[PDB]
């Protein structure tokens, strides 16, 4: 059915502020993303007449 | 509605003309689309959603001006909370006419939770959050790692630590201050509401226009005159009518796509400064870039750029090299 | 080239791209690294040793529970202190939360031999 | 992924097919009358002077 709500605006996370406290990364990851950009449309031409 | 107020005869001479409703209003939803767009581009950058700290004190810090206000109805902070205050029957005589308006898809509380989620991911690990998972970091080295990247030894912060936090806080009143009492400070946001609101009324106006015909209301031609007089009357008044959604539609596109490039200037700013630390010039502030703060706003985004600005300086003496043995 | 600007060539640290054509437009394929496992240490701004105070020159000083070291800012790969590591400037009574360490001394056991 | 996902282009042919509407709409604006008698100016010049 079709069904109505309220929608998450994120995951719930946290991170514990502290005084004297730190990360530090032990390990990484390599990780490729996508990006699209268009750049050209179509050339038209019409004639008037 | 706008052009054939419920005017059977209008209607039908309206279908003798081509596509002209479908393509006014193909238009005005694709703006629409766009700006729900440009809301989540700007704010909606970092999915995950931290809390504010309960910890009021990070290293002498304040920030309370900034973080959101627990006690009141809409959780605000003291400066959105004046920024809400100072921008800002009509609508009614709009929407009898055709005329409305559609709500946004998010709410300001949903952008108040986006930047306190943003604000609450700074202020307890720099720009880590980012890019990446949230790596805690106390405060006052968050700041040495800012001043190591403005060329200043970290060494300065810490023997500094309790002037720089007292400067900082003075700071933060002062631009709060600042905001109440210059009724220009917010006039871009303003300008926007201002334009939006005259298009719409200058449609309305042009209702009263006759365009050659013997009046401007259908009702009067059709009570008067018979089928074939009544049709050259309202076809006058029907070209006018297109002529002026017309005209509406091609500025509101206009001004919709300059609307989107402050957007996506806006999104990048956040991006670079909020999430980062700038090394632009005059991008985030004059002077050298440290970190940014975002706060909400009607219909946009109000950046807090805290930067340094050398202050007394002297003359020396200065040489290429020394010439040892 | 490398960007620095954040999220501007994806998410994450940018290293390199590389483009691929598309109909009508560009597609890049971005490569950036993530941070992965990390772990909670405990630390502080300065080390404490002969009555001056201690700042690392490139990284952070981390306490392993009974000892300190230093890492670089993105990676734990712990770092004995030494005299080469940090810098001295001022004493131990202006840095906030400096503790009491050992910087070693590199030159001593040559003194010594 | 970008096999397996068909939204994955749609930046790209939103712009071709926003272009193909504009022209198929000039294309279907052509059987309009505008108040004339047809759309067909060879009918009217066929039957009237
Ligand atoms: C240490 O990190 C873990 C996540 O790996 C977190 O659950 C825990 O609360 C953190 N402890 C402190 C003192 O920050
Ligand atoms: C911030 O300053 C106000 C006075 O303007 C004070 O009442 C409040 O306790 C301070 N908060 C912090 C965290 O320093
Ligand atoms: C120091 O700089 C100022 C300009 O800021 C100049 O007027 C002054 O003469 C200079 N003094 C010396 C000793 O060079
Ligand atoms: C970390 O502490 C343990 C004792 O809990 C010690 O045995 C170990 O050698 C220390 N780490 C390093 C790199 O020295
Ligand atoms: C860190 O927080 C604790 C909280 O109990 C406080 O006692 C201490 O003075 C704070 N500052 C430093 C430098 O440890
Ligand atoms: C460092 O050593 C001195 C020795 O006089 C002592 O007074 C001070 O309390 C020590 N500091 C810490 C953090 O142990």
């Amino acid at each position: 059915s079709i069904i109505a709500y309220t929608m998450s605006l994120g995951a719930e996370n946290s991170c514990a502020y502290s005084n004297n406290s730190i990360a530090i990364p032990t390990n990484f990851t390599i990780s490729v993303t996508t990006e699209i950009l268009p750049v050209s449309m179509t050339k038209t031409s019409v004639d008037c007449t | 509605m706008y052009i054939c107020g419920d005017s059977t005869e209008c209607s039908n001479l309206l279908l003798q003309y081509g596509s002209f409703c479908t393509q006014l209003n193909r238009a005005l939803t694709g703006i629409a689309v766009e700006q729900d767009k440009n809301t989540q581009e700007v704010f909606a950058q970092v999915k995950q959603i931290y809390k504010t700290p309960p910890i009021k004190d990070f290293g002498g810090f304040n920030f309370s001006q900034i973080l959101p206000d627990p006690s009141k109805p809409s959780k605000r902070s003291p400066i959105e909370d004046l920024l809400f205050n100072k921008v800002t029957d009509l609508i009614c005589a709009q929407k009898f006419n055709g005329l409305t308006v559609l709500p946004p898809l998010l709410t300001d509380e949903m952008i108040a939770q986006y930047t306190s989620a943003l604000l609450a991911g700074t202020i307890c690990s720099g720009w880590t959050f980012g890019a990446g998972p949230a790596l805690q970091i106390p405060f006052p080295m968050q700041m040495a790692y800012r001043f190591n990247g403005i060329g200043v030894t970290q060494n300065v912060l810490y023997e500094n630590q309790k002037l720089i936090a007292n400067q900082f806080n003075s700071a933060i009143g002062k631009i709060q201050d600042s905001l109440s009492s210059t009724p220009s400070a917010l006039g871009k946001l303003q300008d926007v509401v201002n334009q939006n609101a005259q298009a719409l009324n200058t449609l309305v106006k042009q209702l009263s226009s006759n365009f050659g015909a013997i009046s401007s209301v259908l009702n009067d031609i059709l009570s008067r005159l018979d089928p074939p007089e009544a049709e050259v009357q309202i076809d006058r008044l029907i070209t006018g009518r297109l002529q002026s959604l017309q005209t509406y539609v091609t500025q509101q596109l206009i001004r919709a796509a300059e609307i989107r490039a402050s957007a996506n200037l806006a999104a990048t700013k956040m991006s670079e400064c909020v999430l980062g630390q700038s090394k632009r010039v005059d991008f985030c502030g004059k002077g050298y870039h440290l970190m940014s703060f975002p706060q909400s706003a009607p219909h946009g985004v109000v950046f807090l750029h805290v930067t340094y600005v050398p202050a007394q300086e002297k003359n020396f003496t200065t040489a290429p090299a020394i010439c040892h043995d | 080239g490398q960007s620095k600007r954040v999220d501007f060539c994806g998410k994450g640290y940018h290293l390199m791209s590389f483009p691929q054509s598309a109909p009508h437009g560009v597609v890049f394929l971005h490569v950036t690294y993530v941070p992965a496992q990390e772990k909670n240490f405990t630390t502080a701004p300065a080390i404490c040793h002969d009555g001056k105070a201690h700042f690392p020159r490139e990284g952070v000083f981390v306490s392993n529970g009974t000892h300190w070291f230093v890492t670089q800012r993105n990676f734990y790969e712990p770092q004995i202190i030494t005299t080469d590591n940090t810098f001295v400037s001022g004493n131990c009574d202006v840095v906030i939360g400096i503790v009491n360490n050992t910087v070693y001394d590199p030159l001593q056991p040559e003194l010594d031999s």
